[PDB]
Parts: structure tokens; C-alpha cells; sequence
């Protein structure tokens, strides 16, 4: 009777990642530098690539 | 009761066919890329010319001194020759060729003797430096299998 | 009455249950419909069923794909495609439940 | 095709990554289809991006579309500028393309 | 253009001159916004 | 009588009803017409309607 | 085939709309088909407009064919005027395509 009908899983849940884990676990890969302002790339210890900039945490 | 004399023959001419259909089409093909090697060479004289007159190889069919455009020599199965930087080299027509050779391409470079040159024949390969190439690896290079003996040439052929 | 598993894809309810006799499954599979399927199509969820791998109770057959002619129907709204299969367990010294365990998939209505 | 000068430096980053970076700093914003790639190892110096950017398509990467506002990609090394005071720069073309090959 | 009906005024290279209807504290009054080209950019 | 479903695309219509017998549905299916039916073609609103995709 | 100067700055946009843009300053009225092609990304300097639009159609776009007073169009870069003031312009024309190649 529903699933016959349109079919929708929002978004509204957790997600939010470097802040559950501890700074000195995360290395520095590398920055990038251009009019878009200064940006730093730094990978966790799951190994994912994140990007951050100044005033950003 | 009788009829299988006409039967069985009309058959067998019918496999016969199907066993030399395969033996046509390589021996077919095979004949199409001999020429593609033809059209490819007679503009060796060219590009040994610039080199030896110049010390550099010929940038392009016109430095060369030849139809200044490549699809001005073309053929039947063939749909071009362009010479860059010495190599020159054959692409294979879309349509009056076999059927996995068709707008595929092998190349002629030589290399520097020294007062001379000599010549290679093989798959498609790009010029590097005056007296190297490498494999224009790219998937368009035509078929070992309907390579002549005489253009099984490597990169590094010496 | 109660019954056991129930899993749905929206499409489908593949259904797990039990009922106490050759009465009460007939009931309730009188109250939906009754169809002769024909050519059913084997896809990854079986296997995973016989790989005890997508949890249930493999008294069960598996399956949940095919295509349906309906024989007998009592809801408008429901096409079951069979008593997939029924089984009356016993039980033990320890204990009975003496019922008929049984499966049945159906496609409701829209 | 024209920017800031920057320097590149990636050491064993996706290039997802690097092009959210540099959508972070102005030089548009950069959107890459889902599965691009994987990861690439760079380091530029005295670079401006729009050219860093061409750069790492040929490394690994992509090719670029721009949308216009945005832009889709879709599926050490170092950077250095020489300057060419004396000679034009297509004069060295031919030597240049014959050191490459298949390089 | 957009729900404050913003005029075209001015059209340079780089940027378009444009007269909004803003409610500022209660009176309808003119906004005079310029919109530049998109470059990387980034706000709240 | 009341029906269900009525659904149209301006060549034929698919409706979807009900009736109280054997009787009124033959009244009903008489008062229209009656046909021998041959070479059917399978379309995508078919399986639609399996997919539950467009209600019914 | 002869216009006022204009500079075209189009970034990421449909050439439907760059097309539009272009009749609406009074190079003719024109009018696609309606499936064209999709957006591109050009940007001109001091370029008459029917020529910035010749320039158009071999980048991505289309052909132009003029019935007169409408024309149908049918299914960064930069540009650049180069004053020769000493040779003749055609005299260039065998070294110019022999950089082009098939580009």
C-alpha cells in the first residue's frame, strides 16, 4: 500500500568524522595554495583524506 | 527410400565454406596490411633524404616533402600514411578491409647509422628523441597475426 | 495467530509462519489467494538463505520471484503465490509445540 | 585558464581530495563524477593551479568540463617553470616532444 | 530577475549592476547589489 | 454501479471495478461487447503494474 | 559576416543561452533546433561578434545557416587578434597548420 506508491530514506543522522578522533593520530599529506585561500589536506588513522582552512576545525 | 547423394554434397560445399571462410579472411586481411606496408614505404626515400641532408627528421609529410596532406595518401585499404618526426606511419580504411584491422595503423621509423640509415617496419610507435622511439601504445596497433615476417619490428629493434 | 518471520521489499512480503492444523493455514491461505506459478527465477537472497547467511528459519523453502496465475482469491487486494511449504513439527520430551510450521510469499495490492 | 601562483604539494592523496582543495581556494568549484580514480602523489612549486590543474590530469586524473560556476571531472614529481629569456619557446618544441616519446 | 525584482542597471565584464527591493525595518527600499562572475568562493 | 479504477489514454480506457454477481457484470459486460482477442503486445506499463509501480 | 567588437566571457554556460545572449545584442535573431549540443566555456577579447561565433560553432557548437533575418543554428580559451603589419596574413597559413595538426 506504500511501497507501491514513491519511496524516500532521509538524511538527518550522524556523519561527523575527525571529531571523533584525537589530533596527534591525524598526518599532515598535504596543502594546496590559490586565490580560493589556503587549504590543508590531512589523512586519519582510517586513512581517509580530509581538506581543512583557516577557522575551519 | 533414396535421396541423400544431393542432400549431403549441397552440405558439405556448405561446411566447405565455413572451413574456408577463416583461411580467406586472415590470408584476406593479411593481403590488405601488405599494402598498407606498401603505401607506407616509397616515402622512405623522402624521409632518408631530409635526415641525410639535414641531420633531422622530417617534422611532417610537407617537411618531407610529400602530399602535404596525409589523407592524400591514402588507398584502397588504406585511408592514409602521415609522417611525424621521421616515423611514418599507415592507418587502415573503415570500409574494403577484413574486420579487426579496419582503421588500424602500423609505422616505418629508421634509425641513424651514421652516414646512412636503416629502416624498420612494425606496430605503431611514436619518435622520442633523433634516434629513438617507443610503442604508440594505444590499441589501434594492427594484429601481429596479419603482420608480414619482415615488419615484426619492436620499438627497440636495433 | 501468530507467526514468525516477516520480510518485505515493498513489492513482495516473504512471510515465515505457523497455524495449528490443515485448518487454520487453510483459513488464512483461503483469505488471501491461490495462484499457479510457472517460471521462477533464481536470484542472489536464495543462496543467501541457504547460506544461513540473511537470518530465518530454514525449515523454510526459499525464493521470491516468479510469475503468477491466480486459481482461486478470497482478498481483491492480495496475490499469494503459494503455501510455499508447511510442516507439522512434533517437538520432544522437553517440550511441544505439535503445530504446523509452514511459509507463504504474497504480493498485496498497489 | 588563468590564476593565482600556487605550490602542489600531494604526498599520497585522493584526487578528489585535491580538487576540493582546490575548489576551497576560489579556483572554481570543482565537482568530480563519484568514482574517478584513487589517490596521486604531486609536488609543484611556483605554479599558478589553472595550469597545476591540466598538470595533474595528465599525471593520473582526469580530463576537466566546466559548467561554467561549477565544473565536472570525470573519468616526488615536481613542477618548474623555466624561463626562456633568449629563444621562443616553440623553437624547442621538437626537441622537447623527442625527449618525452612514450614518456 | 529574482523575488526582489532586481532591475539590470549596469552590465561590465566582470560584473552586473542591479536595483533590488529590500524591506529595510519595515520600509520597501532599493538595493543597489552588484553581482560578480563565479569564481572559488565560499560563505554561510 | 460504483467501480474502482478508471484509467484512460485516449484510444482505449483500463478501468478496474467490481459488481454484485455473475449478473451484473454480465449486464454490464453485455451492454458493451464481446470479442475473440489474438496477437497481445507486452509493453513497460505491464510489468509497471507488477512492479506495483503505477497504482492499481 | 561583419559586426560590432566585442569580448565574449562565457563560463560553463549553454550555448543556447550564449546563442540568445548573441541576439538579444542584434546580431540577427537567433534560433537553435531545440537539442543543440549542451554548455560550453569560451572567453574572447576585442573579437567582432559573427566572427567570435565562427569561433563558437568549431569549438563544440554547431553550423550556422541564415534565412535572412532569422538564422537556425543546427546539431580558459581564449581569443585573440594578432596585427601582422609587415607580411601577408596567408603567408602564415602553411606554418599555422602545421602547428594545428589534428588539433
Amino acid at each position: 500500500d506504500e511501497l507501491g506508491p514513491v519511496n524516500a530514506n532521509p538524511v538527518a543522522a550522524c556523519n561527523e568524522p575527525l571529531c571523533s578522533f584525537d589530533l596527534d593520530q591525524l598526518k599532515l599529506v598535504a596543502v594546496v595554495t590559490g586565490d580560493a585561500s589556503p587549504v590543508a589536506m590531512v589523512e586519519d588513522p582510517a586513512g581517509r583524506g580530509h581538506i581543512v582552512r583557516r577557522n575551519t576545525r | 527410400f533414396t535421396l541423400i547423394e544431393l542432400m549431403i554434397v549441397i552440405a558439405i560445399v556448405g561446411i566447405l565454406a565455413a572451413v574456408a571462410l577463416p583461411a580467406y579472411q586472415d590470408y584476406t586481411a593479411r593481403a590488405q596490411v601488405s599494402e598498407a606496408i606498401l603505401l607506407a614505404e616509397g616515402q622512405k626515400s623522402a624521409v632518408t633524404e631530409y635526415y641525410l641532408n639535414h641531420g633531422k627528421w622530417p617534422e611532417n609529410n610537407t617537411s618531407a616533402g610529400v602530399a602535404s596532406s596525409p589523407t592524400d595518401i591514402k588507398g584502397k585499404y588504406v585511408k592514409e600514411v602521415e609522417v611525424k618526426n621521421g616515423v611514418v606511419t599507415a592507418t587502415m580504411l573503415s570500409s574494403g578491409v577484413n574486420n579487426e584491422i579496419k582503421g588500424k595503423k602500423l609505422s616505418l621509423w629508421a634509425r641513424r647509422e651514421n652516414g646512412s640509415v636503416k629502416w624498420f617496419c612494425g606496430q605503431p610507435v611514436t619518435r622520442t628523441d633523433d634516434d629513438t622511439v617507443a610503442d604508440a601504445k594505444d590499441g589501434k596497433e594492427i594484429d601481429t597475426k596479419h603482420l608480414p615476417s619482415t615488419c615484426r619490428d619492436n620499438f627497440d629493434a636495433k | 495467530v501468530w507467526v514468525k518471520t516477516f520480510s518485505e521489499n515493498n513489492n513482495a512480503v516473504s512471510i515465515d509462519g505457523s497455524a495449528v492444523s490443515h485448518d487454520e493455514v487453510a483459513e488464512f491461505m483461503r483469505g488471501l489467494n491461490g495462484v499457479v506459478w510457472t517460471p521462477k527465477g533464481m536470484g542472489r537472497l536464495v543462496d543467501r538463505r541457504r547460506d544461513s547467511k540473511t537470518a530465518r528459519v530454514e525449515m523454510l523453502t526459499s525464493d521470491a520471484t516468479i510469475e503468477e496465475f491466480p486459481e482461486a482469491q478470497v482478498s481483491p487486494f492480495f496475490k499469494n503465490i503459494d503455501l510455499q511449504t508447511a510442516k507439522q513439527v512434533g517437538g520432544a520430551q522437553v517440550g511441544v509445540p505439535i503445530l504446523v510450521e509452514f511459509k507463504i510469499t504474497m504480493t498485496s495490492n498497489y | 585558464y588563468r590564476g593565482k601562483r600556487v605550490s602542489f604539494e600531494f604526498k599520497d592523496i585522493d584526487i578528489q581530495n585535491l580538487l576540493r582543495v582546490i575548489a576551497e581556494i576560489s579556483k572554481k568549484n570543482i565537482v568530480v563524477a563519484d568514482d574517478v580514480s584513487g589517490k596521486v602523489t604531486i609536488r609543484l612549486r611556483n605554479v599558478p593551479w589553472d595550469q597545476a590543474l591540466d598538470l595533474v590530469l595528465r599525471t593520473k586524473a582526469l580530463g576537466k568540463e566546466e559548467f561554467g560556476n561549477i565544473i565536472r571531472i570525470a573519468p616526488d614529481l615536481m613542477v618548474n617553470l623555466l624561463p626562456v629569456n633568449y629563444a621562443v619557446a616553440a623553437d624547442m618544441a621538437a626537441r622537447v616532444k623527442d625527449v618525452l616519446s612514450e614518456r | 530577475m529574482g523575488r526582489q525584482g532586481g532591475k539590470v542597471t549596469q552590465i561590465l565584464r566582470d560584473s552586473v549592476t542591479v536595483t533590488e527591493v529590500f524591506s529595510g525595518n519595515g520600509e520597501i527600499i532599493k538595493n543597489p547589489v552588484t553581482l560578480q562572475l563565479k569564481p572559488d568562493a565560499k560563505q554561510d
